RNA sequence: AGCUGCUCCCUAGCAUGCUACUACCG
RNA sequence: GCGGUAGUAGCAUGCUAGGGAGCAG
């Protein structure tokens, strides 16, 4: 259909067979990227778990024909990336030892959000 | 390129905000009324005229001492 | 985990098993081996769990009292900041029509109502001395915001009307030096 | 933890093994102090841990009973609030010309829409624009549902007062420009 | 300064389940 | 050497509660 809930659908081959998928309008999660009401989003480096949220619904636009889509996606990721890293750098200098463990790679690696869309759970 | 003047827009007007002056209908109106036209203005130019038009209240007091942020 | 203390009688155990296994001796030796080492694994990981404990505490305190820290910080300095992102913002728009009255106003050239923009309309500046209206008024035409306006009714701060053509260097040290011009678009 | 009757039976069963393990005398000596780690504590287990539950849920109970303390005090607060709201708000009304209009009802019962309307004191209204103003509260005095109502005291958006000689027809574009105008009841 | 609905993340707690080794009786 | 009753630590499930954030109408 056209459009729904203000959501397009998008006929994709998961594997073996092919699915309906909905995938949202790019300029939304662009704008909710950008803007936000103060200590959100600025200085970021505390906010990750936006990030994953928007790019979980933002990771259909990685089957899409046109291309700027699915760079909405890779640019999602990276700054994920750059995001944690300048994050643990700064909390280097506050103290003097890294965190133990953090787990927070799996975030941006792309299968844990394929996951978001098979059935299975 | 026209998303940086946008974002400008965005950025000057809510320091207008903080610098209180809602405290004055007429003023503030024709601020929200500019900054709006602004985010919804579709050619390279017209957007200018509308964002001097704005700095300009800005320019009006004297609570941003100027040429100290114009340190460079 | 490895320097810990129950790791040195842990490692005994080890080892000495390693030892009569190595031999293959007897099965009456092992039921030691066997009920003094399997309390080593006890009285060992009932204690690397205790500190593990401890070592998760550790993180899931500064990974929280860090971002409490930055969070008011960053809550402290808004009208402040902001204003020199605007400007940073601003210096890179670059546009000529911009930067021409924010020096002008690094100058003094406050305009005391909005830049109108239909033909007609007034407009109200303010200039502190001579060569300001020498590098502005020229004639009669002004050249503000990178636009033609017309002067018509110059006035200093005793609110009098003053000649327009007495305005010179020679004769300037006699006005009530904030004159404020009023003017209208090309 | 500390002071109990299965304590001090440990110490003793302990106190006794070590002398009699110093000694390291018969197997029945093994026999009978290896039955202290085994049956001096069964009794140390309990005792050492149901008692140590017993605190804990007490404490919860504890703390419990705090919380529900704390909410039923805010309840009488508020309930005494709201009281006092009610008690103030009728203290502002009981003219006899209600009472009045309310003897006029067949029953006692009248449509809330007409009692401020016939039996308010002060009147406020809110006005857009100028050719607006002057076809309503324009002079000193007016009329409005079929009562006298006199200006006095008139503000601005910004809340600040205006007289009534600046509302020009050209005078208009200087002011926060939906304007609030407070009349009385004029008899 | 709302009514829902879905989703992620973190934390606690309970209980289960399970594991095993340590202690009592068969 | 097995079976039943007591510990430990670990693991799994789930359920509750609590807290943060995002999307749709």
């Amino acid at each position: 259909p056209h459009e729904f809930c203000s959501q397009h659908t998008m006929l994709v081959k998961q594997g073996d067979d092919y699915v309906y998928l909905p995938y949202p309008d790019p300029s939304r999660i662009l704008g909710a990227g950008c803007f936000v009401d103060d200590i959100v989003k600025t200085d970021g480096t505390l906010m990750i778990e936006r990030f994953v949220s928007l790019a979980i619904d933002a990771y259909p636009l990685t089957k899409h024909p046109n291309q700027e889509y699915a760079d909405v996606f890779h640019l999602y990721l990276q700054y994920i990336r750059k995001l944690h890293d300048e994050l643990t750098g700064h909390m280097l200098d506050m103290y003097s030892v890294m965190l133990t463990n953090n787990n927070t790679s799996r975030y941006w690696e792309p299968e844990f959000y394929e996951a978001m869309y098979t059935p299975h759970t | 390129k026209m998303s940086d003047v946008k974002c400008t827009s965005v950025v000057l007007l809510s320091v207008l905000q903080q610098l209180r002056v809602e405290s004055s209908s007429k003023l503030w109106a024709q601020c929200v009324q500019l900054h709006n036209d602004i985010l919804l203005a579709k050619d390279t130019t017209e957007a200018f005229e509308k964002m001097v038009s704005l700095l300009s209240v800005l320019l009006s007091m004297q609570g941003a001492v100027d040429i100290n942020k114009l340190c460079e | 985990f490895s320097s810990l203390p129950s790791y040195a009688a842990f490692a005994t155990a080890q080892e000495a098993y390693e030892q009569a296994v190595a031999n293959g001796d007897s099965e009456v030796v092992l039921k030691k081996l066997k009920k003094s080492l399997n309390v080593a694994k006890s009285e060992f990981d009932r204690d690397a769990a205790m500190q593990r404990k401890l070592e998760k505490m550790a993180d899931q305190a500064m990974t929280q009292m860090y971002k409490q820290a930055r969070s008011e910080d960053k809550r402290a300095k808004v009208t402040s900041a902001m204003q020199t992102m605007l400007f940073t913002m601003l210096r890179k728009l670059d546009n000529d029509a911009l930067n021409n009255i924010i020096n002008n106003a690094r100058d003094g050239c406050v305009p005391l109502n909005i830049i109108p923009l239909t033909t007609a309309a007034k407009l109200m500046v303010v200039i502190p001395d001579y060569n300001t209206y020498k590098n502005t008024c020229d004639g009669t035409t002004f050249t503000y915001a990178s636009a033609l306006w017309e002067i018509q009714q110059v006035v200093d701060a005793d609110s009098k009307i003053v000649q327009l053509s007495e305005i010179s260097m020679d004769n300037s040290p006699n006005l009530a030096w904030p004159l404020i011009v009023t003017a209208l678009r090309a």
